[PDB]
């Protein structure tokens, strides 16, 4: 049960939303994330590439 | 004496009285329940890597 909790841990990464008020560039690691995010599922729009 | 013998004899190697006993119940009952929780084992097991 143990190794399992390990595995969970290593797939969801949960220490990046530990600072959400800190910035860089302007924008927090959310909001980057976010913009990530709107970037893939455009360029996956694109490129017709239907993940 | 012949009788006793055959009596105690008997009482020892049939101790529920309808079947011949080579392992001992205690003992036997043991290796049924680590078979079992080693059975368990192997599906967490199998369950993990997968």
């Amino acid at each position: 049960k143990e190794v399992q909790a390990t595995v969970m841990d290593w797939w969801e990464q949960p220490v990046q939303l530990c600072l959400p008020s800190e910035e860089r560039g302007g924008l927090t690691l959310r909001q980057w994330r976010e913009r990530w995010t709107v970037a893939v599922t455009a360029l996956q729009r694109a490129t017709g590439s239907r993940s | 004496k012949l009788d006793s013998h055959l009596k105690e004899l008997r009482d020892f190697m049939y101790p529920e009285g309808n079947t011949l006993m080579l392992t001992t119940p205690e003992l036997s009952g043991e290796f049924h329940q680590l078979g079992s929780q080693l059975e368990k084992l192997n599906h967490i097991t199998v369950e993990i890597l997968g």
